[PDB]
């Protein structure tokens, strides 16, 4: 329930978005993603996650 | 140290160099030099209001101090907030400014109406308070600067406004203690 009540809205429309908003955030935004893909950019560009 | 009208003169001119030397350093945007924007990275003097560059494509154009960031600032804790606001109102450079004043303005003023003899002391007072805003105020900025660098002349004009501040408030509680031991004296016999 917490992101119908999570105004603005934390849904992202498309995933190169949600990583966008996680390194504007700098540790306030956390995004649910694929393990797989989640495991790829922790070691991408920009090796911040 | 000795006699009285040298040491009236040197401690009404010590104030008066503390009071200018701080002055400037309020009003003087030379504090820190860092590398930064004055809009790339590059080596910029900043100050408590404004900041521009130095050896930039172009020269002397600063902006106001992003006290307050835009573009997520990410907020912080109550203590930083605080730090941030005593920082970007600069409330203790400011307010030693204003105690080394009424400190010059009572010293001055001590010369008519000799007879009062709590307007020294309360120079003095003025004088060492306005020593002890000086540190806090120096603190909160070098504590502020981390959140290659060196200080501007500006700072160690205000360094030293707190150094002669309280040389001039130990001497001028010092005439206090002397044109008092004097009333002594005079009852004994």
């Amino acid at each position: 329930t917490y992101m119908r009540s999570a105004e603005p809205s934390v849904f992202v429309r498309t995933t190169a978005e949600g990583v966008a908003r996680v390194r504007k955030s700098k540790g306030k935004y956390a995004y649910l993603l694929e393990s797989t893909m989640n495991e790829y950019i922790e070691q991408r560009k920009p090796c911040d996650t | 140290l000795f006699d009285r009208g040298v040491q009236m003169l040197l401690t009404t001119v010590g104030a008066f160099a503390a009071f200018s030397l701080m002055t400037i350093a309020v009003g003087t945007d030379y504090w820190l030099y860092s590398r930064g924007v004055c809009k790339e990275e590059v080596m910029t003097h900043s100050g408590l209001w404004r900041t521009c560059c130095l050896e930039g494509n172009f020269k002397g154009l600063c902006k106001q101090i992003d006290h307050f960031p835009e573009d997520a600032d990410y907020e912080a804790d109550t203590a930083e907030y605080f730090l941030r606001a005593v920082r970007a109102s600069s409330i203790f450079p400011i307010l030693s400014v204003i105690l080394l004043f009424m400190g010059g303005l009572c010293i001055a003023a001590s010369e008519f109406y000799k007879t009062r003899h709590n307007i020294i002391l309360s120079a003095g007072i003025f004088f060492v308070s306005a020593g002890l805003s000086n540190i806090i105020g120096i603190i909160v900025y070098i504590s502020a600067n981390a959140g290659s660098y060196s200080y501007g002349w500006s700072f160690y004009f205000g360094a030293l406004s707190f150094i002669i501040a309280e040389m001039v408030g130990v001497l001028a509680v010092h005439m206090f203690i002397d044109r008092h031991k004097q009333l002594r004296a005079t009852a004994r016999a």
